């Protein structure tokens, strides 16, 4: 079982193989936001703010900034991650005869799949949300300007796409882990008894 | 008497494999992740010519977050020990009324006054009532992931109340 | 610009940079179909044919065959191709002030984008549809068995995803080409007159 | 008096850029690709409960294909020259009735009898009636791409007439 557990070397291979797509997204975001977004603070009024946000969106495009590459990158990661973990799990199931040892490998493979994917999703999601930079918001900023600004910048749409990836990661993790994080109904009924919880 | 959560599989009762899954107000799907995002779409449908879709998209995310918080607290060993320890009040089977009520946060017994109180999610999970960080750590990776995304978007200081309003609106049939 | 026109080398680099996902896909298909699908021809009734199709689906997954990988590959291609062509077009528009020369470069860039993407989509689409292998249908095959089999094998669902990719390619080609393939209303009314077409 | 195709942009009449398109029964969209896939989904909605989603999916594809065939023949120079030469009969503005009728194929004046006839898409574009390949080549790359996929899926020998049946029934109100 030397090479199993979706270890750091295997996770680094997948990150390396998709590293080109990202470039230095953080550097690109920081350079872009410094150059094009500061004027948002001086918006004369609500209408003017939204107008400046649309201009910021047009400037993102002119700078080849699109969240489509970030969504593809995450899709690439889930597929390669799931593929490797599924190979490791099935290989472990065919070769490991110690049933407790097998369960430990299954838990480690699936845990590392789950945390690998969730951490990259969080990193990409934070990057995307930061294209509405809070330090440059105007002092009269309210919730409806913020919402519409999220829509204009494509951040709202990216958030919807995240639902699909998160749901997909969730199903794949449920498969890889055989759901062992969560109790059976009988195990749960017994723990509620032992814990002396009175529910409802 | 109909409860859609009665047809959501919170626990580890069904054998779920790729093979089984390939064959497949109640959401379809054989696994919790499919079912809960499906149910979120029934509660917060995607209206075609909808005004501000951001608030409803983020209210829909909040629904999924609240249901995962319920599952992590009430359907894991360490979650149930945390619920006992913290004197959290949650039902044995969630209801639409209860999930709508999580918009205000976590119901628990205040240890000082021994009276029931509500602590906002923002304070309770990673917030000022969780400087320890232990509350956030009892949640699963996906729940923390979604909760992180939410705080950068729908849960931002300017929009949170609007999102909560849209969220609570969907539960008007139940209050 | 000696490097303009989305040339063979630029297309080849995008193919090379993405061919890791599509390693020997045709050979994977041919060996899988050879080794697993031939018994479809000996199906005994429509309901037995569909049960064998479901088993074929199960064996696809056991053999790590997933159309999700092919859909990701096409998304990777569209985004890399569009990025390169957008880079070339904007460069040509800022450096080539002869309108005739510029229009020729714009047409070549966009034509090559369109044919490159369409050719790859057709290659993937044919491959996916070939997982319902013609050489092995039972002699009583009818349209309803065929339709259900396309659904069971994931081929129908892939066809739906192709709608999204084809639409995206279409919009991107309209942007890259400036729609110059198609007539203006006035040019069209003129050509109809000149041709003495009497329409309707 | 309403015709959804009156609001579909078939030609090159408005400047369409990234800048303009990102700000952007009648389908939404600024470009023909977006508009025509949007209209196809209005004509062939997705119904979750399925009695043959494949046939309905493939009929929606055939709708997009027919609309693209109309655009390629009637809104390009080489298309309109081809329409003149082959004596193809198509309207100046498409209607739902006309697009419905394309299920049967291309209306043209026969070379020998000088009478109007209909040639099926399968024969006319890349088939028995197109052995020089001249007809298929007049179509754009996207139209040829979708037609290739369709012959491989809904246009298969066993499924074709059932797809045409599902297609035709959406045009009954015309």
């Amino acid at each position: 079982g030397s090479e199993l557990g979706f270890n750091e070397a295997e996770r680094q291979k997948i990150l390396d193989s998709n590293s080109s797509l990202m470039g230095n997204a953080n550097e690109v975001r920081d350079k872009f936001i410094q150059n094009y977004a500061s004027s948002l603070k001086d918006s004369n009024d609500p209408q003017d703010f939204l107008r400046r946000v649309q201009e910021l969106r047009i400037n993102m495009q002119k700078n080849f900034i699109s969240f489509d590459v970030y969504y593809n990158y995450l899709n690439n990661l889930v597929l390669a991650s799931y593929n490797r973990c599924k190979q490791e799990k099935t290989f472990a199931e065919s070769t490991i005869k110690n049933e407790l040892t097998l369960g430990e490998f299954v838990a480690e493979i699936s845990d590392n799949f789950n945390n690998f994917m969730c951490d990259e999703v969080a990193r990409i999601s934070d990057l995307v949300a930061s294209y509405l930079p809070r330090e440059y918001l105007p002092p009269f900023i309210d919730g409806n300007m913020m919402g519409v600004a999220f829509q204009i910048l494509g951040i709202d749409d990216f958030g919807r796409k995240l639902n699909e990836i998160v749901q997909d990661i969730g199903t794949k993790y449920i498969i890889l882990s055989k759901n062992k994080t969560y109790l059976t109904s009988l195990e749960r009924a017994k723990l509620i008894t032992q814990l002396k919880l009175n529910l409802e | 008497r109909f409860n859609p959560f009665a047809y959501v599989d919170f626990g580890n009762d069904v054998v779920l494999t790729e093979d089984i899954l390939s064959q497949i107000m109640v959401a379809s799907g054989g696994d919790f992740s499919t079912q809960i995002f499906g149910l979120a779409k029934l509660v917060f449908p995607e209206r075609p010519n909808e005004k501000d879709p951001f608030f409803s998209n983020q209210a829909r995310n909040l629904f999924v977050i609240n249901c995962n918080i319920y599952r992590d607290l009430m359907w894991t060993k360490k979650g149930l020990e945390f619920v006992k320890r913290k004197k959290i009040i949650m039902p044995e089977t969630p209801t639409m009324f209860f999930i709508g009520s999580m918009a205000s946060g976590i119901n628990l017994i205040d240890e000082d006054t021994n009276m029931e109180k509500v602590v906002s999610l923002m304070e309770f999970f990673g917030g000022e009532e969780d400087k320890s960080g232990d509350n956030l750590r009892v949640l699963s990776p996906a729940t923390r992931n979604m909760w992180n995304s939410f705080k950068t978007m729908g849960g931002a200081r300017e929009t949170y109340s609007s999102v909560q309003g849209v969220y609570t609106s969907a539960f008007a049939p139940y209050n």
